[PDB]
């Protein structure tokens, strides 16, 4: 029913820390399998922290807090969620100083807040800049996320297709450098081909099927016009539809019927365009006269879909059709193409312009392999995106969190008072990452973690880190494991906000 | 620690329980193996039954009760797609290759240091193959060699040289210049009161209906082949009309004048045939696959025609490729250039139906294995012998190279893995050596079904060694070593390069399983 | 099928119960191997502790609730005694003889075949032994080394040191004149209220009782040493009388009557003492065995004379040794051969008790090496390190070969035997594998007590080669291979030998028990 006392608080760590022992495995090249059991009798075997966690049913409400949170960071983010909730299980698996050691809540806190506020200004010590102009150095950055996957061979291609492409969403004008993916950067499939044939289509392609055998196949100046209104007869102010039972009546609406669609369609073709691209649908009764002007019929376009149009061909979106003016053109695109690519009907728009929006074009031989494609690229897109937003690395293979857990141990001998524990432990719980990496290889995790804590007291704690594959101590300046700062900061962040507010919650209490 | 409904397991017992599912598979498919082995029964529980030795046929049809092995089931499935052998020591070698590794792992050895053990040693027996392999140009004696061991498995050794110049004439014949080879160009027929000694070839092809009328020829020494769409049954009115009856007998004088759209159309088939070859020693033939009205059939009878109705779509599809009709939808385009020409034509008489034989035929690029039986199941059987035998012969000929049989690789991959040294890494040798004793279970399981001794077998052949090259392999009726090659005993290529990539991917996904929970259920 | 009150398993589960208590006792006995090792606690109900790491002590005294583990226990009786070394890796050899052949017999294999392995491998392995042993003179150097390798396994590594030199300098006191050793020449005394490192060497024999009285000498340069089994206290009449007493008085008046019979004797040790060497500078003792009235210790005591009582029949034989003074069983037949001669006596002090010590003998031909602790656990724990650390040095000298230690022959003997072919029969093969991998479990254990990988170590010390002898090791400390000969670790040839001999003997007869059976159980 309900739970009070110092069970909710006990309950909330052993509730978060069995969610957290599920994914200890699933970190790392090296990362174990996983195996579900459905319902019917079916074995899921994917490693992919996200679906394991997904298809999971949890009872404990603090248990589905951790999946809330980690399925909003795949949103922003598509690496490094499996590392979140490991960080936010460990940091609360210390039971010692919030029970036994019978401290206040807020004590401990505050010991958490204050770690948090040096746990950022480390990483922005050790981090490294990165020129953004040399698609090289942009290269062993992708190929994280590239490596054992089928795309290897065509890796090479691959990063074009995620560089360009967020380079033209990306405008810095506005000071803020803000990246839309989910609409600029939006992405479509194409039957047919293979995987070299893939390329970065610049413009905005639309999957509008072909109705009517009359339109435009190829123009070299193709003109588009943008309206948002629906091609019918005018309707009342309700949806009462019209009935009538007599045929002399049937005549003066069909003839009111005719003469406002013959009208609105006239002022459209006055401008002579190649198409006509509306928000909602069209009727047959419309498409009548677009298939007469021998012009391509486009229904069924979103409002983001219509103002990349706008900035491309130089269209301009006009509420009504009759009040279309001589501003909306579409002078200056490249070609329109209608023709069928791979058993279905495409339309290409494409010009030489950049309307801050491209289309990323996706071959492939089968339906298998283009869901392959197409889930590589997008997280690559994604990795493109944080360097640009920060162009700064932090070297990876578990030197990160070794580096600051050096930082914390050292910073903790000037704190005087109660909170100095907890703040300690923040350094401990920070080597739960290279613990995994060891564990998964198969090497000795208390030898290899003993020696590694010298190194970083010694040289310098930007190198020495964990070799994942091998097992042994590498540099990070010889190796590509260097990770965007915008992904771990983000990360340590949400760790530790997490464990927070599930140590506020000391009552659990059902009502509505 | 986990979620009500649920059940997980945290600790290392969720391998164990993945190790056990595949030793238990292990030992139901072990006795099935090699000609001397026994046979499993099929109940479908409609009172069906079904006799096969076929690995794939005793996993895809036979649904398996526990959860993990069902995995393996899906396996031998992709197996049997690309190579069509090999199922069977399949997952023999993925249930030793679990045994041995648990020896290693109850010692406290991690799971990933001996699946880099395999990756080592995967290479290395690829790499051991190139040299076996004998690039010897095939004819119809080595033809033979590898028919006979590929369908000495599937049978009782009995039918086996019966069935043995039937898959090797069916192949020659539809391959010539380097030409891509399919095996859809041959046809499998069955027929009933038989003996299941009576399968021969069949030159053309068989067709299901025959004609029916008294006067119909029972054979047609020449003729011409028109390929016809159009049905001769009652239709209604192809212009614009409707029914127009005073009563039931006016109603049933526009049934005339229906009619008279298609018995117009009747006689053009008449007409051609006196046009071209209508004179003596000549016949024509009707393969029409539409239904035929019994007016009709009278009228094309007198004039020596065959008529032909109700076939189906597969049988139409051989018949315009192997006498060249061409498909005609109506009757008023017909034209003497769309007829096709056939030799002897004669309906064979069973003891209950009548088919068409279209036999005696140039070059038709089909061709017909006709398998005849007492009972169903007994079809059934001699059928996938059939299809096992063909893939034989065309993996043989598409791919040059041939590898000795009888477990002579297997024996001679795992001499040269163990003098091998780690490349890799001084721990991942554990797993080569788990991987060399585990290409030894295909000589001792045909020692087992050989009615011999495991060990004493298994150190006679391993004893075998000389100078220059020698591959010995298991004899099942004498138990010494046997030169596979000089024999005539023979595998394809394909089907253990297939092996040793499909063995090593399942047996380490299995030992990369750390924990089974239950999702829904 | 069966009688009543009778229990028979006539299938191979015999031996499956056999074996499982083999490989339980396996797991008792390993956590205790090497100087790293942990101690067992042995509780005899009474509430005595004793803590020892010594096989032999804990199987002989302690008790074994499986019958077939007891006949092993039985084993290392045997083999302490003629050795006195190996009783630990006795028992972890034979636990893996029968874990490796159970891998073999569930294969179908009889077990009379790997019987056969093991005598063809023990022949070999033997011959190995008599290459690799050192004919290396015994010298203190040399000794010190197998004296601290034995007694390293006994301690805490912190006594070692000190006890090293008092084991060598105990039986080079003894060596001379190429004479066999023997055992009953040191006799081990022990002693309470001191520390565990005031454990010394005593040249002379140290005696329980000593001189109490105030005028005792504290300390006697030089005397002559009278032997004498005749007691001075109150004895009957030694002529013929009786006791005839009317009171109390009277009785008193036989006692003084009695006494006389000592007093004329008393006297007479005065008389000898002023009749050999009664001049200046020199001193007398008595040694005599049996008890002593308090008069004739006060009147000795006046001349400076040491007297002592109550001692020891053994001791009273090694004091003639150190005197040379012969037993003189009546006083009235007392002269100067019954005269030793003896250097320093003095009496040491505890904080309750006083000791005897006969120190500086002339020739003794013996010596005591005497054990102080502040426990009595502690004292039976130290007795059991030194006489195992003397037999050690016994066998080292009486046998001038001696081998290397940590594991470095083991791990040579399992290459060679890898490389050496049966020459009885083929299926012999699979007993020599198994004898091969056994030798194994000895640098096995060796870093699971140390806390290292059992893999890593191995591996790096089987990888090592040249292409001349070398000899390696298991390094505890560190974990890298280590060459036994450069750091100072030696065995003895005899262990080994008989090492390998009982092994083999043992672990066939637990595979020939073909049934168990039960009479009046």
């Amino acid at each position: 029913k309900r739970e009070s006392g110092r069970k909710v608080q006990s309950g909330n760590i052993n509730a978060a820390k069995t969610i957290a022992d599920i994914i200890r495995t699933c970190l790392g090249p090296k990362s174990m399998m996983k195996m579900l059991l459905d319902p019917m009798g079916g074995i899921v075997m994917t490693n992919d922290g996200n679906a394991i966690l997904r298809e999971i049913q949890v009872q404990h409400p603090a248990a589905k807090s951790m999946i809330e949170i980690s399925r909003t960071q795949d949103e922003e983010v598509g690496d490094g969620t499996t590392s979140v909730i490991i960080l936010a299980g460990e940091m609360l698996s210390v039971a010692e100083h919030f029970l036994e050691q019978q401290m206040h809540p807020t004590v401990v806190i505050s010991a958490y807040r204050k770690a948090l506020d040096d746990m950022i200004s480390t990483l922005k010590k050790i981090s490294i800049p990165v020129d953004i102009s040399d698609s090289d150095m942009m290269l062993n950055i992708i190929n994280s996320s590239i490596t054992t996957k089928a795309i290897s061979r065509w890796s090479s291609l691959a990063c074009n297709i995620a560089l360009d492409a967020v380079k033209m969403v990306q405008f810095e004008e506005n000071g803020r450098k803000e990246i839309d993916i989910k609409k600029y950067a939006r992405v479509e499939k194409i039957p047919g081909g293979i995987i070299e044939d893939s390329c970065v289509l610049r413009g905005v392609m639309i999957n509008k099927d072909v109705t009517h055998p009359r339109m435009r196949r190829y123009i070299k100046n193709p003109r588009i016009v943008l309206l948002d209104s629906s091609l019918e007869y005018k309707k009342g102010e309700s949806q009462t539809d019209i009935e009538i039972t007599r045929e002399e009546d049937f005549t003066r609406i069909l003839q009111m019927e005719e003469e406002y669609i013959q009208q609105l369609c006239e002022d459209i073709i006055q401008l002579k365009p190649d198409v006509v691209i509306t928000e909602k649908g069209i009727s047959d009764l419309a498409q009548h006269y677009l298939m007469r002007a021998n012009i391509t019929a486009i229904r069924r376009v979103r409002k983001t879909d219509n103002n990349r149009i706008a900035r491309a061909c130089g269209a301009r979106i006009v509420s009504r059709p009759e009040e279309l003016r001589e501003d909306d053109v579409g002078t200056g695109a490249g070609l329109l193409e209608i023709k069928k690519i791979g058993d279905e009907y495409f339309t290409f728009i494409t010009d030489c312009k950049d309307p801050k929006a491209c289309t990323i074009l996706l071959r492939g031989a089968s339906k298998e392999i283009l869901s392959e494609v197409e889930r590589n690229l997008q997280d690559a897109m994604q990795v493109c995106r944080n360097v640009l937003l920060d162009p700064q690395l932090v070297p990876g293979g578990g030197a990160s969190e070794m580096a600051v857990a050096h930082a914390l141990t050292e910073k903790s001998k000037a704190m005087t008072g109660v909170e100095q524990w907890p703040y300690r432990a923040v350094a401990q719980a920070l080597e739960v990452i290279p613990r995994t990496l060891i564990q998964n290889c198969g090497a000795s995790t208390i030898r290899l973690l003993t020696s590694l804590r010298a190194k970083h007291t010694q040289e310098n704690c930007e190198t020495w880190g964990v070799n994942g594959e091998t097992g042994t101590l590498v540099d990070m300046k010889e190796l590509g494991i260097w990770e965007p700062l915008a992904v771990k900061l983000q990360t340590y962040k949400t760790a530790v906000e997490t464990a927070v507010l599930l140590l506020r919650i000391d009552d659990i209490v059902s009502g509505h | 620690t986990l979620n009500p409904k649920a059940e997980v397991a945290r600790a290392q017992a969720a391998l164990a329980v993945n190790i056990s599912a595949a030793r238990g598979l292990q030992d139901v498919l072990r006795t099935n193996l090699g000609p001397k082995g026994t046979m499993k029964m099929l109940v479908s529980g409609a009172g069906d039954i079904k006799l096969t030795k076929d690995g794939n046929v005793l996993l895809h049809e036979m649904q398996i009760q526990h959860p993990t092995a069902s995995l393996i089931a899906k396996v031998a499935t992709a197996q049997d797609d690309i190579t069509g052998d090999g199922t069977t020591s399949n997952v023999l070698i993925i249930g030793e290759l679990l045994k041995q590794a648990d020896l290693y792992i109850s010692e406290g050895l991690h799971p990933r240091i001996i699946t880099e053990g395999f990756e080592a040693a995967k290479e290395k027996a690829l790499q051991f193959l190139e040299e076996v392999k004998v690039s010897r140009e095939m004819d119809r004696e080595t033809l033979i060699d590898v028919a006979r061991t590929s369908l000495r498995t599937k049978v009782h050794a009995e039918l086996a040289d019966v069935l043995t110049e039937a898959v090797v004439d069916s192949i020659l014949a539809i391959k010539k210049q380097d030409e891509p080879i399919d095996l859809f160009m041959i046809e499998i027929m069955e027929m009933k009161h038989k003996s299941e000694t009576d399968t021969s070839l069949i030159r053309g092809l068989v067709l299901d209906h025959g004609a029916r009328h008294p006067d119909m020829k029972k054979r047609v020494e020449d003729a011409y082949i028109l390929t016809c769409n159009v049905s001769l049954e009652y239709e209604k009115t192809e212009v614009n009309s409707g029914f127009f009856y005073k009563s039931a007998e006016e109603r049933e004088k526009l049934v005339k004048a229906e009619r008279k759209f298609i018995e117009d159309r009747v006689k053009k088939i008449i007409e051609l045939k006196r046009k071209v070859c209508g004179d003596s020693d000549k016949g024509f033939v009707v393969i029409n696959q539409k239904g035929i009205d019994p007016f009709s059939l009278d009228a094309l009878s007198k004039e020596g025609i065959v008529a032909l109705r109700r076939a189906k779509r597969r049988n139409m599809e051989r018949l315009t490729l192997a006498c060249g009709g061409v498909a005609l939808n109506s009757f008023d385009d017909l034209s003497p250039d769309c007829l096709g020409h056939a030799g002897l034509v004669y309906e064979y008489t069973l003891g209950e139906e009548k088919f068409t034989f279209i036999e005696k035929c140039n070059n038709p690029r089909s061709v017909t294995l006709l398998i005849k039986g007492p009972n169903k199941h007994t079809l059934t059987q001699i059928k996938d012998a059939v299809r096992d035998g063909l893939r034989a012969v065309k993996n043989a000929i598409d791919d040059g190279c041939v590898v000795p049989g009888a477990g002579a690789v297997e024996v001679a991959m795992a001499e040269a893995l163990i003098k091998h040294k780690p490349s890799v890494k001084g721990r991942a040798q554990l797993g080569v050596q788990a991987f060399a004793d585990a290409l030894l279970i295909i000589p001792k399981v045909l020692a087992q079904n050989s009615g011999f001794d495991l060990q004493e077998t298994l150190v006679k052949i391993q004893a075998e060694h000389s100078e220059s090259g020698q591959l010995v392999g298991v004899d099942l009726n004498t138990g010494e070593p046997m030169v596979a090659a000089e024999v005539g005993v023979w595998d394809n290529y394909c089907v253990k390069k297939q092996l040793l990539h499909s063995c090593t991917v399942i047996a380490t996904n299995i030992l990369l399983v750390d924990e089974i929970m239950r999702a829904g259920m």
